């Protein structure tokens, strides 16, 4: 399938839209040219979604509570507003952690102020204060509270900032107000930003003038790994076998103390640029801690990353880097030998959030597979700048793709495999196209690191080459 | 590390010594974690009567609720109409959640749109969203009807759905004749079932309110059936099956069973089956209207009686033996159709099963939760089985419902140690299953975390979960099951007795210790 | 001791300290028991490859067989005919056992008589027993037909059934025209399924051999279906349902579904439903005869082909996706009826479930046993699901069948680590599940003791049992289930994936240890 | 139900039979007169079953293997013959035991010679010898083997006696040949006899020269308790609380060594007279050991039994007897207080094997219930003698009842509860009559002793008064 054919695929699909939507969506679909270094010149992103077109996007609360703050394990996070948001997002994201749930860790629990009409009419700030006291009584080992605003809070003029200040002082407790209401921004993305700002204003500064921590020249923080299926653990182990000391994990399996200690580290290692570049830029400006982007999807990217990271340190670290790389070589090689022949030449379309649509391309290519289409729900142009060089020429890119668009693209392109989310999965299965969940890892993983690559490979193979797919047509047609 | 021919996923990978050591170092190094002895101490305390009393004094804090919000129910109701797109006016975050929540339970596509209201609409309203949304939806997804609900943002800012939809038509965004029923569905009022009721009354209104002049009760010789918020495919099926077997003309109003069970045959079908617009237009001509789940169909009931002039019979949800009997007897009365031999036999087969299994069921104690009609039917059937429904929790229950359940309890010796709870959540229920331990829980997937907590106190305190309800996310295909009618009763009995025998086999499987009672025959 | 408000049965009564001390004293004082260290040592040895090698050299000793004897099958076959009484000529102990065996599996009455031959009849033959027995049975239980098989006593002494039955009619003990089909069913030959085949051929013979002159193949426009030895009610039901959905005229020959599922409505019905005499008489006029379980219907096959002149189609048991498709296509061809949209959609729904659940099923390893046709169908569907049926055991299997199964294995990568065993028993199987541990067993209730043994080695070595087969005695109402057709495949898939997920939930329920992987959603 | 009505019931039911059958069955059906003390004068028993009438009876193999020998836990019992008998009788009877099954205990295992045609034609004696070697190899901790003959063995002229003697001498092992072929006798009964005789002849004499057993004045053996659901343990505990030493249990949870030590005891306590009066008489004749019958069903019988047993010993035992009776008084009284009011006046019909049809009457009466009908499959006239005084006047008695008879009797008598076996259970449940299994205890029990009465009471209540029984008639009929 050529560039001529993709540009015309786009035009034909757009023909169903009314005038205004056609003109909009046209700007969010492009054919890749790896020449282009300014994505701005070929695609736009981070704009409002067109009404009624079935975007796959969520809201700013998803971005703050479900994504950034939810994973912090020893704090209690309040879904503040009516009962929906907290319940739909209860334990749906596999941000793994070690803890005693209900006692010292609370990640899979749903704490909520369950707003009723009297709270909408008269405000919820009094309820919030009372809720905080009830939390302290029943969950004494919590090490701080966050307040994750749902839609109504700002609309009705509540002041959670004031409630947080007042109760924080009364109880000597870290209480973080987050104005992450879903009407804000256009997607999960502004939720990350907002949540980054909340960390900076209410937590990150807490030990600024405190020197008790014994620092080493090898201290790092893992920034923007939410430990999905254990992704951060299988990343951490490698960094530490390399001789580094991982002081913090933001925020998969993260603790509030780890967050507070992060300004003591020597290097911020950023996996998810989209969700945490904000706080990383802050830490560079305020504490002088540099940050760098890395990629632990597949052996090629993981090896490259370990090397880049080690180079920031000294020869003893660069030496251990090569020792780790030599250790895992036979393992990932056996994985390639086993699974690449089963996947070679197979073609994949991806649609995910703000990172993985580009970041996983290398791992697919380490199994001989081709990503012929990719896109993001809520990425900005700096993400697309990073994407166009990772994608092949004349590939299809889509921003905030509509359900209609995605279906029609898939019908024409006929990928061997699709990697996307839960709202997409069951659609493509019916069409007889193998589907892997690339948010939840389909209840598998980890996929990060050398150990994750094994699982990744096993997974793509089990699904792509499953006997079920030859059975969709009844032999009597 | 991995051995390539035996690759380990998260479990049990992270139990390897090197991950274990790493995890210990992170804890000790940077987590500033409470000592384990203190953790154990606080845990034991959360299992106590003292902790339970504090827990029950909560006013402001909810923890692990057992309900969702209105628009969820509105969506499910809308899905049950032919080529109908559910459309939630408001913020798009909500719709991603509704869809995913249902995707996970049904393992099916769940189609629903939003008109993506943002902070700008928060101060000039969402009228433009509705205009372009309706036009875009109609053209892109080609529905024959768009059924409009709201998110809490739209409710708070006060958008007038009726006027916005009328203006969309007036200004030519959609044809005048194109059906756009609507309902206000505030998430800060009631729960998901309230959303269902609101959506359904709105659709009935849309298709009948201004056309009552030519209607005549009984003229179509059919009985209307309104299922309410229903997440078992087998429940829609069993109702139609029994009515068909009876030779009874019926119209199931809101019927998603097809669109939630499309074949994987190489094509995606966005819409399938469902109640037709004609069926709704013609529903006032029915002999009567039967509500399967009366405790969340109150608004609907008022409209059916107030406008259609139907005399909605006082019937419980048809669960268990007595209530299935009553349902069929009422249908027989209304329709003039005798209960056929086939249903009479099925009934006796259920009774036969009760006689076969009664000795293992007898005296078994349960904690259970769910929506009010489901919960009361489950309670009823448990008493019919000689089981004790000790902890009965309906987070979205009300005073009047609780009175009713309480009377059903009082009418049986098996209801003696039972209490009904409303407004309470699964963190309340957690305390009850520690302080007054039942043999099992019957509940949804959120119950697994209570089982987990009970096993941590000890194996002899573990309370196993039996999954019946919504949502069930951690088992596959239970959404195909049936809980209504004799068929549903059979299914519940079988799952109950076998969960009992499974647990007994577990407790007696210890060689030379407890296996004297590991009987081949039970 | 007992507390009157909390009465303890054997479990856990005997764990009370006073019982425990008493049992210790009994053992120490009088049992002369091997020291525990020696028991532990022998146990570990029984789990080894070395022990496995000895175990597989057995020639004379059978331990925990996975089959029963001919007349059991003859009885079940007879039960499938209208107002027919199964009658086993021989010793009465046998019939008490047949009846109880089935009672426990079906939780139903099982009616069968014996003519109670004793020591005396062992040396002048049971002719007088037959005369009085036939007369007494007819008069007392008023059957319309009596179907005669034999116990091994009657076979060893050589009673000639045809003569004895002819002499009974000749001397006026029963009317000449009263139907008394018979079959010799020696228990030292084949197994229970052989008994079924023998009895069936015997009955088919009785009603057709002598009136073949007026038969014309195809004249009645129906297809005959012979189910074989079948102990799931859902299996008779699904076959009849699919053929009725196709609009296919059919005659199910031997149909016990009604008499094995009578309603508890205040009366005992000794007989119910069943294949009519007229149906058997007219059977040669069918277009053809389809054998649902060909591998134990060899004798029937020869009679149907040789005498009825039907060209019995080469069809596997309709289990799983491919073999159900094939069944349906052949039926379509024989009958002229297209496969309706209903069955196509059902097929599509099974395929959807396969796609939904494949990631948990993939690569799962199973040990399994049963009768030949059931076993090969289970094997075939496991391959379709991407599972590995590693230990395949058919005690009563034969060489031809094993080759057939091996060819099925060779046709899929998922058969690469699998082995088929014939003439081996559950003590052989027990070694394999220790030495080459699978993830689960799929089998009947006897398998519970293999799970017990495995657990005793250690929790990490436990192999859970998934109950599919006959007999199932330790769970209730599984005999209502379905294993044939798309419906059966759906049930099997569902039980498999959920057994997998139950076990994962168990292993990940440990607070702070393994619960990082205790996902709400799977 | 008057005497005249019961007599008419009998004649009317007999009207269905052909002449010969009615003449026979008339002799096996009787109306109780407790005055009559020679049962012979009112009922016949222990005769052949009439052909074709659906007797409930088993065979001699059931009585020997299933009943007497099977329960012995540290021996291996070979069902010698074709595969049926051993398989249908595998783990069907709840003769409970403590052991490591497959290692040192073998009760619920099915060992068989699985006779094929070549064994029928040429004999199974070589197969047996080979089978014994295979057993000894794969089950080394067995302490002896029994060979339980199925129908064909004797009919084909095999000589298991010789194989046992030869192989027993060769391996220095107790190997017991039992000629319990199911064509022998008329019922399970001859099986008990044959089984007792084999114990006498092949096991019981082994320690006749042994004086190493440390005997006491208080040694007893429990004879004829098969520990159904633990019945023998909940009997044993009382005897030992009374100060006795229970040397042996025949044969529930029984060991071969206990059997061998029984000739050393002071008193044989016989519960099941029918199945083990033979060996008890032999032990009196040969070793001078007295035997007595007892009854541990319900508080009345158990108290009377404890007292009669104690009276055979000295004052210290009679003192402990009274201490036991005082200990448990409040416990069984609490059971009566709770359950008798729920059961008072209720009418029961029983049909069971050789003992319980009379032995359980006192327990029913302790709950205010009335046994209006009873019968046995295979009892002898000395059993019916013991029965006529336990049964009320003008009650129905039936020997080797036919299926037709039992059904017709129940239809007319309309008892509130029926207690019988698995072949009967599902019939009467369909008729809407509460049914309890009185062989298997319906997977419950124990029923023996004080602890047993509590379970029996719970059980008769849960079933008799279950809500299911009022729901059998649909409301539209
Ligand atoms: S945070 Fe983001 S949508 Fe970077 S909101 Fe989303 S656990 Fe995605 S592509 Mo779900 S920017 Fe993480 C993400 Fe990526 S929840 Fe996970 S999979 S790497
Ligand atoms: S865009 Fe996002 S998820 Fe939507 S509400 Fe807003 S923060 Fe929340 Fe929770 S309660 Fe239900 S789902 Fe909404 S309607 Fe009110
Ligand atoms: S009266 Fe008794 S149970 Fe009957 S055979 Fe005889 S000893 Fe045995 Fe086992 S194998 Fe089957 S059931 Fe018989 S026919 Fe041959
Ligand atoms: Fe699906
Ligand atoms: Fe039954």
């Amino acid at each position: 399938m050529s560039r001529e054919e993709v540009e015309s695929l786009i035009q034909e699909v757009l023909e169903v839209y009314p005038e205004k939507a056609r003109k909009d969506r046209n700007k969010h679909l492009a054919v890749n040219d790896p020449a282009v270094t300014q994505s701005k010149k070929c695609i736009i992103s981070n704009k409002k979604s067109q009404p009624g077109l079935m975007t796959i996007r969520g809201c700013a609360y998803a971005g703050s509570k479900g994504v950034v703050w939810g994973p912090i394990k020893d704090m209690i996070h309040i879904s503040h507003g009516p009962v929906g948001c907290g319940q739909y997002s209860r334990a749906g994201r596999r941000n793994y952690y070690i803890g005693t749930t209900g006692v010292n860790a609370f990640v899979t629990m749903n704490f909520t102020s369950d707003f009723q009409e009297k709270d909408i009419v008269f405000g919820g700030d009094k309820k919030l204060a009372k809720l905080i006291d009830e939390v302290e009584t029943l969950f004494p080992l919590n090490k701080g509270i966050s307040v994750q605003s749902e839609c109504p809070i700002g609309l009705i003029g509540d002041d959670i900032e004031s409630v947080s200040k007042v109760k924080g002082a009364e109880l000597s407790k870290t209480i973080v107000p987050v104005r992450c209401e879903g009407f804000r921004g256009v997607s999960q993305s502004l939720g990350h930003h907002i949540a980054n700002d909340a960390v900076r204003d209410w937590v990150l500064g807490k030990r600024d003038e405190d020197t008790t921590f014994a620092s080493t020249p090898y201290d790092v923080a893992i920034i923007g790994d939410y430990n999905i299926g254990g992704d951060a653990w299988s990343s951490r182990i490698l960094l530490e076998e390399m001789g580094l000391r991982c002081v913090a994990q933001w925020s998969g399996d993260g603790s509030i103390s780890e967050i507070e200690l992060t300004p003591k580290v020597k290097l911020n290692l950023v996996h998810c640029y989209r969700s945490m570049n904000y706080i990383s830029r802050h830490m560079e400006e305020k504490y002088g801690i540099p940050w760098m982007e890395y990629n632990f999807f597949g052996p090629t990217k993981t090896i490259e990353s370990l090397r880049a990271i080690a180079a920031k340190f000294d020869e003893s670290i660069q030496k251990k880097c090569e020792e780790v790389i030599a250790k895992y070589k036979p393992e990932w090689e056996a994985v390639v030998a086993k699974y690449r022949p089963r996947l070679e030449g197979k073609r994949v379309m991806l649609y995910i959030g703000g990172l993985r649509p580009r970041h996983v391309i290398g791992a697919y290519e380490d199994l001989g597979m081709e990503v012929v289409g990719t896109g993001y729900e809520f990425a900005h142009n700096d993400d697309y700048d990073r994407t166009m060089k990772e994608m092949g020429d004349s590939t299809l890119l889509y921003d905030d793709v509509t359900g209609y668009e995605f279906e029609e693209f898939v019908k024409r392109i006929k990928p061997d495999l699709i990697g996307s989310g839960i709202k997409e999965k069951f659609i493509f299965q019916k069409m007889g196209i193998p589907f892997r969940e690339m948010h939840s890892w389909d209840y598998s993983g980890p996929y990060h690191g050398f150990d994750g690559f094994a699982i990744f490979a096993r997974d793509m193979d089990m699904t792509l080459n499953n006997p079920c797919w030859k059975k969709l047509q009844a032999p009597w047609e | 590390s991995q051995q390539v021919d035996k690759i380990k996923a998260s479990y049990p990978l992270f139990l390897d010594q090197d991950y274990k050591d790493m995890l210990a170092k992170k804890r000790d190094g940077f987590e500033e974690k409470y000592p384990q002895d203190k953790i154990d101490e606080v845990f034991q305390w959360t299992t106590t009567k003292e902790y339970q009393e504090l827990n029950f004094q909560r006013e402001a804090l909810t923890v692990n609720p057992a309900k969702a919000c209105q628009p969820l129910g509105a969506v499910l109701c809308a899905l049950g109409f032919e080529k109908t797109m559910p459309y939630v006016h408001g913020s798009q975050g909500c719709v991603a959640y509704f869809r995913s929540y249902f995707n996970r339970h049904f393992r099916e596509p769940v189609s629903c749109v939003s008109d993506s209201m943002t902070e700008d609409a928060a101060v000039f309203g969402g009228q433009q969203n509705m205009k372009d949304g309706l036009q875009n939806c109609k053209a892109t997804y080609k529905p024959d009807m768009i059924a409009v609900s709201t998110t809490c943002m739209a409710e708070v800012i006060g958008d007038d759905l009726n006027a916005f939809i009328n203006n969309s038509k007036k200004e030519g965004f959609i044809p005048d004749e194109f059906p756009v029923p609507f309902a206000h569905t505030p998430s800060f009022v009631g729960s998901h079932v309230t959303g269902w009721d609101n959506m359904f009354e709105g659709i009935a209104r849309y298709f009948t309110l201004k056309s009552m002049d030519d209607k005549v009760v009984g003229s179509n010789k059919k009985i209307n059936i309104v299922p309410g918020f229903e997440t078992y495919l087998g429940n829609f099926r069993v109702i139609k099956r029994m009515l068909s077997e009876m030779g009874v003309g019926y119209s199931l109003l809101s019927d998603p069973e097809e669109v939630l069970d499309t074949p994987a045959d190489g094509q995606f079908r966005m819409y399938a089956g469902g109640t037709t617009q004609e069926e709704m237009k013609d529903a006032p001509n029915a002999l009567n209207t039967v509500l399967l789940q009366p405790w969340h169909l109150e608004k609907t009931k008022k409209f059916v009686e107030g406008t259609w002039k139907h005399e909605v019979p006082k019937l419980n949800i048809p669960m268990g033996l007595d209530w299935t009997d009553e349902f069929l007897m009422k249908v027989s009365e209304i329709s003039g159709q005798p209960i056929p031999a086939s249903l009479t036999k099925e009934r006796g087969r259920l009774v036969d099963m009760m006689t076969d299994s009664h000795t293992w069921l007898h005296g078994k104690r349960f904690a259970l939760w769910g929506d009010p009609d489901f919960v009361m039917g489950l309670v009823k059937f448990l008493l019919e089985l000689g089981c004790e429904p000790v902890h009965i929790l309906c987070h979205n229950g009300n005073k009047r419902w609780k009175k009713a359940v309480d009377a059903i309890l009082a009418a049986s010796p098996y209801g003696k140690n039972a209490t009904v709870y409303i407004g309470k959540d699964l963190w309340h229920l957690r305390s009850l299953v520690f302080t007054d331990k039942p043999d099992f829980m019957i509940g949804n997937s959120y119950g697994k975390f209570i089982q987990r907590d009970t096993l941590h106190k000890g194996k002899e305190f573990e309370v196993p979960l039996i999954r019946i309800g919504f949502p069930i996310f951690d088992r596959h295909h239970l959404h195909r099951s049936t809980t209504l009618g004799y068929e549903g009763a059979m299914q519940i009995l079988t799952t109950l007795v076998n969960s009992i025998l499974e647990r007994l086999d577990e407790e007696t499987r210890g060689m030379q210790a407890t296996d004297y009672n590991h009987d081949l025959v039970r």
